[PDB]
RNA sequence: CGGAUAAAAGGUACUCCGGGGAUAACAGGCUGAUACCGCCCAAGAGUUCAUAUCGACGGCGGUGUUUGGCACCUCGAUGUCGGCUCAUCACAUCCUGGGGCUGAAGUAGGUCCCAAGGGUAUGGCUGUUCGCCAUUUAAAGUGGUACGCGAGCUGGGUUUAGAACGUCGUGAGACAGUUCGGUCCCUAUCUGCCGUGGGCGCUGGAGAACUGAGGGGGGCUGCUCCUAGUACGAGAGGACCGG
RNA sequence: UCCUUGUCGGGUAAGUUCCGACCUGCACGAAUGGCGUAAUGAUGGCCAGGCUGUCUCCACCCGAGACUCAGUGAAAUUGAAC
RNA sequence: UCGUGAAGAGGGAAACAACCCAGACCGCCAGCUAAGGUCCCAAAGUCAUGGUUAAGUGGGAAACGAUGUGGGAAGGCCCAGACAGCCAGGAUGUUGGCUUAGAAGCAGCCAUCAUUUAAAGAAAGCGUAAUAGCUCACUGGUCGAGUCGGCCUGCGCGGAAGA
């Protein structure tokens, strides 16, 4: 349930801390972001000698999500804090090395398992 | 894709969109503000490469291209919107010549490579922005800027990482009958080949190259004996030079002054092609016994001053060819581009 | 372009283009062309056609020229209501009337003839006719 | 210069009164000077080859949304620019659809023809229309609607009265100029539209089921996979259709 | 006075507003006062942090009208109207 | 300058005072007529004769283009066989000399050759580089009666897309 201008948190050692999403992606009049999409996000908050900088614009994916997901048997997978993994522009590989926090199983499905190798907490 | 042809075009780029003048009058009111605002920047030409096209075949047919010319201003104050940029799609490789003491403005080696042709005029000024007090009422407006026009000769030269030259119906297309994947007509008459088809050569993965085809010709710095300088201008970026020298030909004379000349046309050219590293290699050999052409391969290369392998290679018969490419890749991947 | 360097007043009135024609016969060459509607000629109409036909016959032969512009027009400036003088100096026009002969040909064959008259005829506002020089 | 005093210059957005569309501005119908669109005439440039593709000197037509002028007025009142809600119509079609040509190998393209069923963006700047930029998709269409919509909303621009700035005049003031703040009323009679009812008719009356003369509503598609890395293609690259 | 909102930096992913500066700038302008000025201001403009139905996108509920019944009972407007 | 309305009713132009006929003293349940019409709405010819139109032109438009069609003045050939079809000929000295790698009717120049049987060109077009082959003008045989494109003109077609 994210959205355009929606303020995140970071779940990758890539160097961001506090992100704000800016565009959402899917189609047009795409309205909010599920568990699994590519979002693009403005870095706010980064620690300087991390791997990237402050202002940076580039794409991203919801790992956590504070509406939580739909399990296809009437169950839903809530959390405290709506966090991304920072992906390339041009590329949909990830760039953090390490993922915190758990991952949902339903991330399968949108074809970003790389996501479920790391984490290892679920 | 059966035909390479090389031209010229004319690239011109818009000027900017003009200043208007305007005063607005109300439904009431009769005296308005000077309203009307800026025009639109011209439309830019960019310079693209393309993987699919080859040739410059649409530039015969369209020799001019003109870009969007910015809109002009209009009333509310309103600008005109920037002329879109026009972008060409060229074959990679392409070298582009003006006139006027004009030279190259960049060589195009990868694709993706957008380059700025032409800039497009820039917009002017309403009578809005020339606000002020003891004016008061502003009639001045300040025109376009005019675009950028200029006369490109389309060059194109192809990406032959390995390129060669041989004697006249030598078996140049029948080399390309090997291994390689691209299929010349071949056949026994002179200059049998004229459009160059260049192949390419995969031995194993993450490691292939480039060939091309140019035809032979005779000693003749106009463009007389039918072929001459348009097809040597495909060479220059051929990181290894391939030498073909028929031996024993069926018909023509045998190879003991006619393979020297074509070294010295080489120097000739224009810079002798910077004395690039050249490998001379033999064809027809199965036609003689195999060890009857040992001997008189040899004296070939002290005839001439080469003090090579002299590498004897069978196109037609498929023997030595795979020998060559082994020798070639080692070179080409010891010596990058740098 | 065609004009007169000197002219008795520097506009005349409009006029009018009725009445009959004057010069129904040629009387300096073999081959002419004759205007069959009605209207204006300018000089750059003068001019096209004149220099669209010359490109058609070659230097051998001779042409003549039988309408000139001799009629002053100008036009109103913009954002001027109506008054305050005359129209200001744009350019000028010619008077036609049909029956006349407009321009006159000799020298090259009749099939030359037609082609030349022909390429000048699309440029004149107006529809002409082929005629042929006779006796007296 | 048929000669109101022998004797007289200006402003009023601080104005008022009595009249006028007898007289300007915006819009509406004449109009095409200028400029946009289409066609014809075709010298020339075009590997041969004019209209495969341009095309100089000219001509004929069309909305006409810029720049203009003309008689007609609502001055006993015709409320604007822009934004929100609401939409409608024409196709000179932005995408989707069907094709022609191609200098169209496939993908990707370019031009033209038919087609209006549907869809046709989110934010910073400025009051903005427009435009620039950031980022998506199939695009973020062009015009009429008196450049639609205040008896629906908004008063941000324009904005009487207060104050300040620059220019002219001795001055009052004028000023197509800039800044601050500055009252938007109406209970729907009728036409219109949205829903729901009473009376009567349908030929004795009544309870049900419907046929259908006609009308309205929805008609958008992105991605992936199999075909298939197949056809094509030197390779790079990469099909149509169907599911 | 203009051109490429003047263009670089902050502020923003993107800033015709804001902030000290480059210059091709000198008119004002020194009691129709000039410069700086702590504090002060229901003063003009901009930004940030918390905050929220201001908004995507509105939904439900509590009360007074709106609706029906009983009683009393206007209005502006109106040449006539099938 | 003239007429109309102003200061004129009535009839026609679908509606309209300025367009046409025509200036209402009043009444009638009569006839004639001007402009305009005679298929119906709405009163009168579904009248007669000789033509044109295929477009709904009629019933809005220009420059131009075209085997739409009717009429007229002519010209070439024509039962000593007209044009177009079908069955065949297309050859020869001859791969025509330079630019020519390769061009030899088909990239660049024609003096444009003429003689063989004649009916056919050192030749207008494909497919390449010619080659080799498809062809054409032309003639021979069969079919057997109009054919060929210039001129003027009437009526038509495209040019002609808006809420
Ligand atoms: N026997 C034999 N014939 C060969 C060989 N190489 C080439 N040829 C023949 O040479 C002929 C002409 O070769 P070509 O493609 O014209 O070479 P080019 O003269 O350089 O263009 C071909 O038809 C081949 O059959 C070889 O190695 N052996
Ligand atoms: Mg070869």
């Amino acid at each position: 349930m994210i959205q355009e201008q929606t303020m995140l948190n970071v779940a990758d050692n890539s160097g961001a801390r506090r992100v704000m999403c800016i565009k959402v992606l899917g189609g047009s009049h795409r309205r909010y972001a599920g568990v699994g999409d590519i979002i693009k996000i403005t870095i706010k908050e980064a620690i300087p000698r991390g791997k990237v900088k402050k202002g940076d614009v580039l794409k991203a994916v919801v790992v956590r999500t504070k509406k939580g997901v739909r399990r296809p048997d009437g169950s839903v997978i809530r959390f405290d804090g709506n966090a991304c993994v920072l992906l390339n522009n041009n590329s949909e590989q990830p760039i953090g090395t390490r993922i915190f926090g758990p991952v949902t199983r339903e991330l399968r499905s949108e074809k970003f398992m790389k996501i479920i190798s790391l984490a290892p907490e679920v | 894709m059966k035909f390479v042809d090389e031209a010229s075009i004319l690239v011109v780029a818009g000027d900017g969109g003009n200043g208007c003048v305007s005063f607005r009058r109300e439904k009431y009111i009769p005296k308005g503000g000077p309203d009307g605002g800026d025009g639109g920047d011209g439309g830019d030409v960019w310079m693209e490469a393309d993987e699919n096209l080859n040739t410059l075949i649409d530039y015969r047919f369209e020799k001019s291209f003109r870009a969007e010319r910015g809109q002009n201003g209009a009333s509310r104050d309103c600008t005109g919107k920037r002329g879109k940029d026009v972008t060409i799609k060229v074959p990679v490789g392409t070298r582009v010549i003006d006139q006027g003491t004009g030279e190259t403005m960049g060589d195009m080696t990868k694709h993706g490579q957008r380059l700025l042709v032409a800039k497009g005029g820039w917009h002017g000024l309403g009578n809005t922005r020339f606000k002020s007090s003891v004016n008061r009422t502003p009639r001045q407006k300040t025109n376009g800027t005019p675009g950028d026009k200029r006369e490109l000769l389309l060059e194109l030269m192809l990406l032959a990482d390995v390129g060669m030259l041989g004697m006249p119906n030598a078996g140049k297309s029948t080399f390309i009958r090997a291994v390689s994947a691209a299929k010349p007509k071949v056949a026994d008459y002179p200059f049998t080949t004229l459009v160059p088809s260049l192949g390419v050569v995969r031995m194993d993965n993450e490691k292939s190259f480039v060939v091309a085809d140019i035809p032979g010709l005779i000693e003749g710095a106009a463009e007389g004996a039918g072929l001459g300088i348009r097809f040597l201008k495909h060479l220059e970026r051929c990181r290894v030079l391939l030498h073909l020298i028929d031996i024993d030909p069926i018909d023509g004379t045998d190879p003991v002054e006619n393979a020297r000349i074509i070294i010295s046309e080489l120097e000739k050219y224009s810079q002798d092609l910077a004395t690039k590293p050249r490998w001379l290699v033999f064809n027809k050999i199965d036609l003689l016994d195999k060890v009857e052409a040992e001997e008189k391969a040899k004296a070939i290369a002290e005839a001439l001053g080469w003090e090579d392998k002299y590498y004897l290679i069978s196109a037609a018969s498929g023997l030595g060819v795979k020998d060559l490419c082994w020798d070639v890749m080692t070179f080409i991947i010891e010596n990058p581009v740098v | 372009m065609l004009q007169p360097k000197r002219t008795k007043f520097r506009k005349m009135h409009k006029g009018r283009n009725r009445g009959l024609a004057q010069g129904t016969d040629v009387s300096f060459g073999s081959f002419g062309l004759k205007a069959v509607g009605r209207g204006r000629l300018t000089a750059r109409q003068i001019e096209a056609a004149r220099r669209a036909m010359t490109r058609a016959v070659k230097r051998q032969g001779k042409i003549w020229i039988r309408v000139f512009p001799d009629k002053p027009i100008t036009e109103k400036p913009l954002a001027v209501r109506m008054g305050k003088g005359k129209g200001n100096v744009e350019y000028w026009v010619a008077l036609i009337q049909p029956g006349k002969v407009l321009y006159e040909m000799d020298g090259v064959p009749e099939e030359l003839a037609r082609e030349a008259f022909k390429l000048a005829a699309a440029k004149l506002p107006i529809k002409t006719t082929f005629v042929t020089k006779t006796v007296m």
